[PDB]
Parts: C-alpha cells; structure tokens; sequence
C-alpha cells in the first residue's frame, strides 16, 4: 500500500508542488504496475481527470491540458516505491484533490491530496 | 477462494486501459457475473485523450470489442480493445486475481444461439436506447453483437454506440450500460 | 447434476417451434435464470413463414404468451405459443434435460407482486424499448405482462412487440430481448 | 435459513410506505438480488394519495432515494423515501425477515466504480426510457444515480423519473423497472 | 393469520356493511403491524385501490374519493387481533371485492370480500 | 449423433444431389426427436434459413421458397435413423452451407454440407 495517509499541501502561486506517494508491495502483488494520478479541479465540475499514467513501463502525460508541461513523477525508479510527482510553476487553477492509485493484482492503493494555491505566501 | 468465479471484471475504476484512436486514450468498465445459462453484464467506456474528449463531426459511432478464444480467455491483440497490460479476469477486492480463468466459456456467449457467422442476425444483437453524458436530452442507440467478430472455437463481444452524428466537442462518455447473454457453459 | 436447476430454456437453437398465424410458423428462444427473487430473462422472437415473413400493412403486434400451471409447469394448449412437442425445461449442454420441473414456482412471475387480476396495472408490466431486425432505424416497443394470461393458481409470460404498423415486407425479427421478473417462490 | 441472503426487498405488495409529498402517498416496490459483483434490481412507484394520483402541470421529475450507512443498512430517514416503519431486509417467504442485514455490503453501489462526488458522471448512472402508466404513447426516462445522495462511508440509490412535463390529471404510475450495479462487496 | 374465508355480503342501497377481518398473531411475527383494505370496484377498471390504512400506530383515510367518510375500522383496539371495517350507507358504487391484508413480519395474510349491493332489500 | 463429418459435395447443374445425414441414437435420448435442415445461400445474406423439418412426426416443407418442391428426405423412415435429404434440379442459387440437426432431448447433433453447383461437369 500507500505509505501515507489524506493530507493537505498549501503553497503558493509560482513554486511547485511535490505530491507524495510511495508505497510498498506485497508478495501477493503478482500483477503488471500501474501508478495513475487524477485531479478534481476546485475551479470546474470535473471529477477524477488522468492527469499522468505510467502504465506498461512507460509513462504517459498529456491528459489533463491546463496542466501539460508542469507536472513529472519525482523519482527516476517508480518500481521501486515511489510514484510522487511534481506539480511546477502553481497557479489558482491547479488548487482541487489530487489522487494517487499505485495498483499491482491484487493489489490496489489510493491517496488524496488536497492541494491549496495562495496568490502570495502565508498559511503564516 | 480468495477471487469470485463467477465474477469477470476489469476492475471497478480501470485506468486508462485501450488505446482506440490513439495510446491509452480511453476507459473501459466492463463486469460479467455469470447467473446459470445467462451472463449479466454492465459496460461503460469513456474517453479520456485526443478525439474521443471532443467527438469529430463526423464520428457516428464509437465502439469497442473483445475476443476470446476457445477456452474463453481474453485476446489481448488487434481488435480486443483493452490493452495487453489491462486488468481483466476473476474478482478479487477491488481489484483482479492473477489466477487464470479456468470456466471461461460459462462467461462466453453461446454459439449455438448465436452462430460465429450469425452477427447480422437480429438474435445475435441486444439493442437499446441509452444517453450520452447520461443526458436524456442526448439519446443514442447500444448495440451488443455477440460473436461476430469471432475466430473460429472462439468468441466475442462487440460495443456500439452510434447516433453520435449531432453531438460536436463533447467528450465520448456512456453510462453505465446493462445487457445479458446466454452462455456457452 | 446432469442438468441446471437455475436455468429453464427452449435450448438456444429450437426449430421452428410455434404455430401462432399457421403451423410451425415461428422460432421462440427463451432462456429464464434464477437469480433469487428475480428471474433474468432473455427473450427472441423470429417469423420463418407465413405472415411472419412479410409483417401485413395492418399489423401493429406480434407477441406470445406462455402459460404455467401451479407447480410452475408450462401448459403446451392454447394460448401458451411454444407447441406440444417444442423444448422446454432444464438445461442439459445445448438441450434441455428430460426431468420434470419440480422447482417451477422459483421461475413464476410473484403473484402478490403482480396479481392475476392486475395485467393492465403499469407494475405487471415492464416495458422497453427496442428494434426490428435489430435496426436501430426500426424501433418497436416490447412489453412484457406477468400473470395477465392465467387462469388461477396459475401463472403467465405476455411478450408484445407493438409499433410494427410501419413496417412492411419485413420478416419479423426482434433482437435478444431482456428483461426480468421478481419470483413467486 | 428461513430467509434468503441473497436478496433484500420491500415485500412484492407493500402498503403505502413513503411520504414523498405528504404521509403515505405512495407505494414503492423494491427487490435487489445479488448476483456476484452484479445486482439485479427491479423498482417500481406508484402514488396513492395527493399530488402523486394527478401529475402537477409543473411536475416534470418525481424521484425517490435509498441511503444506506457504511454496513449496507438502510437509514429511516430524509432523504430516504421508506418510511421507518416500511418493511425492508432479506425476502422470507411474501415477507421481511426481522433479522439484521449482516452482508449489506453485497448490495451497495461500488464506490470505486461508483465515487461518492461522481454523481455527474455518466458512469454512476444507468439511464432508460420507460413508459407512464407502462402506456407506449407515454414515453418517459428513468435515471438510476450510485451513491449521489451518499454520506461518506456511506451509500446511496437515486430514482429518477423525468419527462412527466406532457402528462397531467394522471397518477404518477411505473412499470416495473429494472437496473443493475457493480457491487462494494 | 385471519380468521375467515373469502365471503361474499350482500346488502341494500343505504344499509351499512360490516366487512369482518380478525387475525390471530404468531410468535415469530416481530415486524410492525400493518393493516391495508383495498378495493377493485366494479364499476371501473382500478385495481386494489388503498382504502384505509393503520400503519405506525396510526389509521390513515382519504385514499379513495368515492368511499370518503363512510371507512371506519369496527374495533377499537386493531392490535388486539381486529381489522374489520364498516362501509356506511352503501351505494351501488361501492360493488367490488374488497381485500384485507394484514402484515407483522415474516407474517402475512389477507382476505376477499366480495360485497354485494342491491337497489332495494333482498336476496329473499 | 450424426454418423458424417463436415464435408463438400460438389455437382453440375441440373443433377439432383444427396446430402447424407445418418445418426445414431442414445439410451438417454427420450425427448421427442426433431429433424431441422438449414442454409445459408452463397448468393444472399440470409443465414440458417429452415428448408424441411419433421417434428411431432410431421414433415413440414415449404419454407424456402426458391427450393420448393425439390426438397424430400430420402428415406421412408427417418426415425430409424437416416435424416438424409435431396436436392432436385441443382441451380446455381442453391450453393451454399446445407446444415441437419438431429435433436432427442438431451441429445443434440449437426453437420453442414458446403453444396457447390457447377454449370457443366467437372471438378474433373
């Protein structure tokens, strides 16, 4: 599973946003890795839009348009345990719950993160 | 047992799992629970990249099949649209067992009651009215031929969605749709 | 067990089987499984000579009804479509086994939920819509009456495909139909 | 077992056992069956009293909703549609049997095929086109919604009939209607 | 369950009817108790139309127009083991069978009366 | 079941031709036996079109039209266990997949005959 639990990131505009998600397998977990991320933007109505995938050993981008370009899985071994992205150069329209599902037959984990975007610093 | 075997699924929440127009461009739910003679089914396939977010113009009908062979496991090749890494098999918990489908033709749809070169045959088809969005204000037509694109010992499924044709830069999304079968075994 | 207890079909494949405008004038494939209290339904209906071949200017319905006694047994006199000789019971591989139904109230329409005298009350009814020949440019109504062809202690299946009046020198032909029931027993 | 865990209803006839308008105004007939990861549903409604015997000209949606907490037990209360007081729980014979529903889990709307924000989404919906009074001329849509009106552990079944505008001095009056979701458990 | 048959009353145009409905309670019968009168009359094509209910420790008329006013259950004590009803100053309309059902979980039973109404006495 | 497996007969124009089907029954086999030729013509679309059927030990003929008159089973007692028919005055429309069922509950059995139609002799 998911080495974390729901937390809450608040940043401000301009920096970037490092989301966590590492986990752990089992024996059991025989089946391919898949490690998907989506977002419910705060902005609109849209629930659970692909933003990344890494599926097959390959990593997909490109799903989530307003988001292209700015975000990245953080470590260069997802294999290994870590399916943490970064989200760069935040703005008002990246605020919304992110989740992160690692998945490995049987196994099946899930993170949300809630991501909160200030114009300028202080959650003081 | 640790899985259902009665149970066939690609999971509750699959990730990109086909790749229809292009590479893992679209979600496809599907679950089969076999009840006796008869296959209860519930298909939902939405699209999550590159046209199938933003129906052309002229697209009029979007559709997906599986294929099995004789002993009715899946076919993961040119047409079977989910993926070759995609979950699909007995369930268990939320997700999919590793073990290999042993009863797959009481999940197969009979080919006595329909015929591999039957599919035009109005008995091999269960056709219905459903919703795109699930909008009621956007009726269009579901449509599941049942082995018509078959091998040979072998046996599938086919999906279509038509009377797209008056529904522009909408993204391709269908509800959760039902439908039944008799099986092989 | 050679046979399906939960599974009462007509085999997937009968040959012509009822005589509803003259002899042998039609193919019925109907497969019933019990699931609990509901019974999963699958229905297809195809004219193979006579009228049925050519639906007449005049006709606006095709349907058939199945009648059963009080142990759930089929009743082969009219008005019951299927004919005396047709198959009809458990299923046996692709045929039907030759035991006598003894579980038959586990496949019959709940009398308390859809009463003898109640056909025309909305809820005896479960109405769909579908299409001739399985066009989607031909759609037809099928509604389907529980217990509204019964005697007393008895029990009935009413399948009507109506909207025809449109479509002529056309076979009649419906696609795979589903639908469902809750059960007496 | 005297009672059958595979299946939870409101009885085939009950009584007046929802005030959606006023006390007791209407009869809501409910059977889930479990199927694997599938359950067959079949619901039908039917005012009896007030508004709901003569459709309001305004009138164009009339719906009902089940809430169930994190056990798969029902909640007696807003919005649910069942009054307190309404029977519900496993089928014994035309009854309820008065024990706990320990396997409520098994009829609940997965969340994960199904997430509790995801009402909008296409695929937490199984829409239908049905008919009023079960009358072919009076065509309407029936919206089945998973785990919309939830809680959170929580879990949920939403009725909607819709398109109901053109029909007045009419009661309200379903066919029975089916429906069919991926199972929690 | 209930104590009587299905019977058919006959009386004349005025007269009251007493529709008997008493029930015997079965240990196992747990559940709330519901009574329900319903009525298919002759004249017109309704079906089990409600007629008076007793639901939650409550009686609840007004159900069907035609018979407003002139439902009341005989007893005065319903849990006691009496569901039976008077139908006052019976009109020609009021032909039709009339259903009682009486419910304690898992318990259920229920009785036809065929009720009769002529212009002016006799049955002779 | 049926004695033959799937086979091809090729013939010319005019000649009549003689699709065998012979079958063997089974102990268990008490249902009533139904004997059901099908085709599926080269020339159109349709697909198992009923030619000749005996049941309820009736022949019933008649149902394809183009065929009519030139269909008879060959022999004079089928239940022994010959279900064979003939093909009079072979035409060119008459290619196509000629399929028998022999069915006695629980026993069931097909073969299919692929009939080519040559306008002169010679497969040579």
């Amino acid at each position: 599973g998911i080495t974390t639990p729901e937390e809450m990131i608040e940043k401000a505009k301009g920096e970037t946003a490092y989301l966590p998600c590492k986990f752990t397998l089992s024996p059991e977990d025989q089946g391919p890795l898949d490690i998907e991320w989506l977002i419910s933007p705060a902005d609109n109505q849209k629930v659970d839009q692909v933003i990344i995938l890494y599926s097959g050993d390959k990593i997909y981008d490109d799903y989530y348009p307003d988001l292209k370009g700015r975000v990245h899985f953080t470590s260069n071994d997802l294999k290994s345990g870590d399916a943490s992205i970064n989200v760069t150069n935040l703005q008002l329209s990246d605020i919304g719950t992110y989740q992160c599902k690692v998945k490995k037959a049987p196994g099946v984990a899930n993170k949300k993160i809630h991501l909160v975007v200030l114009v300028k610093p202080s959650g003081a | 047992t640790p899985y259902d075997p009665l149970t066939l699924w690609t999971t509750p929440d699959p990730p990109p799992n086909c790749s229809l127009i292009q590479e893992l461009d679209a979600k496809l739910t599907l679950c089969l629970t076999k009840n006796g003679s008869i296959v209860n089914g519930i298909v939902s396939l939405v699209g999550v990249k590159g046209n199938l977010l933003n129906i052309q113009s002229t697209t009029t009908t979007v559709g997906v099949h599986l294929v099995f062979d004789e002993q009715g496991r899946l076919i993961t090749s040119t047409p079977t649209a989910l993926v070759p890494q995609a979950s699909w098999g007995y369930r268990q918990g939320q997700s999919v067992s590793t073990n290999t489908v042993t009863n797959g033709l009481g999940f197969m749809p009979n080919v006595s009651a329909y015929p591999r070169p039957n599919a035009s045959e109005a008995k091999s088809q269960m056709v219905s009215l459903t919703y795109l969005q699930g909008d009621t204000s956007k009726p269009i037509t579901m449509k599941v031929a049942f082995n018509g694109i078959t091998s040979l010992n072998g046996y599938s499924l086919t999906f279509m969605w038509s009377g797209l044709s008056n529904y522009i830069n909408q993204p391709f999304s269908t509800p959760s749709c039902s439908f039944s079968y008799i099986t092989q075994e």
